[PDB]
C-alpha cells in the first residue's frame, strides 16, 4: 500500500 | 527458550527508515529490509540495498514493479541473478525504469528463502529471535494505519487472509513486568521517518494473526 497523499 | 523481546534495530541489522513514496514497491523495501539484516549477520556490515534494482528488474520472476509484487519472488530474482546492487549504485526513483542491473556494484547474494508456517504467530516469533528481521505481508487498507501516531495497533476492520502491504518484523515486545501483557511486533514500514513512530509501527501480537502478520512471512537464506 502506498501513503495516502 | 525465546527471548521475551527481541528489537534487531538495537543490534545494527535494520538501515535507517526508507521511503517508497507513490510506488507500489513495499514488497522491494521488505525484501532489501531482510537481505540487510541477513547480509549484516553475515558479513558484520550494514548496506543500504537497491529497492529500484528489485522493482525494474524482477519482472521474471512474478513481480510487477510499482503495480506490486512479492517478497518471495524478490529473494527468488536475486538467486537466479547471482547479485543485487546497493541502494548507492542504483538508486531509487519510485517509478518502473529500465533494468540497470550492474554486477560489479553487487552488494548482496541470497541462495534461496525459507517460508514461515503460514498463519502461525510462533513459528514468526522464532524466527524473529533465531534469524533476523522477517518480511511479512500485512492488511495496511485502513485510514487508521495511514495517520497511526503510536501504541499498540489494532483495527477490528483489519483481515488476516486479504493483504495488500510488505512490511519487516524487527522485533517483539510487550509492556510493563509480565512478558505476556500487551505484546506486540516491532513493525518496519517504508513511508517515511515521518509516518508512524519514526517509521515504524507495534502491532498486536497473538491475537489472533492481527492484520494477517504471519500468512505470508520469509527471509532470504545467505
Ligand atoms: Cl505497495
Ligand atoms: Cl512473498
Amino acid at each position: 500500500a502506498v501513503a495516502e497523499k | 527458550d525465546l527471548p521475551k523481546s527481541v528489537d534487531w534495530r538495537k543490534k545494527g541489522y535494520v538501515t535507517p527508515v526508507k521511503n517508497q513514496k507513490q510506488c507500489g514497491s513495499s514488497w522491494a523495501f521488505s525484501a532489501t529490509g531482510a537481505l540487510e539484516g541477513q547480509m549484516f549477520r553475515k558479513t558484520g556490515k550494514l548496506v543500504s540495498l537497491s529497492e529500484q534494482n528489485l522493482v525494474d528488474c524482477s519482472r521474471p520472476q512474478g513481480n510487477q514493479g510499482c503495480n506490486g509484487g512479492f517478497m518471495a519472488r524478490a529473494f527468488q530474482y536475486v538467486k537466479e541473478n547471482g547479485g543485487l546492487d546497493s541502494e548507492e549504485s542504483y538508486p531509487y526513483v519510485a517509478v518502473d525504469e529500465i533494468c540497470k542491473y550492474r554486477p560489479e556494484n553487487s552488494v548482496a547474494q541470497d541462495t534461496g528463502f525459507t517460508v514461515v508456517a503460514p498463519g502461525k504467530e510462533k513459528a514468526l516469533m522464532k524466527a524473529v529471535a533465531t534469524v533476523g528481521p522477517i518480511s511479512v505481508a500485512m492488511d495496511a487498507g485502513h485510514s487508521s494505519f495511514q495517520f497511526y501516531k503510536s501504541g499498540i495497533y489494532f483495527e477490528p476492520d483489519c483481515s488476516s487472509k486479504n493483504l495488500d502491504h510488505g512490511v519487516l518484523v524487527v522485533g517483539y515486545g510487550f509492556e510493563g513486568a509480565n512478558s505476556q501483557n500487551s505484546k506486540y511486533w516491532l513493525v518496519k514500514n517504508s513511508w517515511g521517518p515521518e509516518w508512524g513512530s519514526n517509521g515504524y509501527v507495534k502491532i498486536a501480537k497473538d491475537k489472533n494473526n492481527h492484520c494477517g502478520i504471519a500468512t505470508a512471512a520469509s527471509y532470504p537464506n545467505v
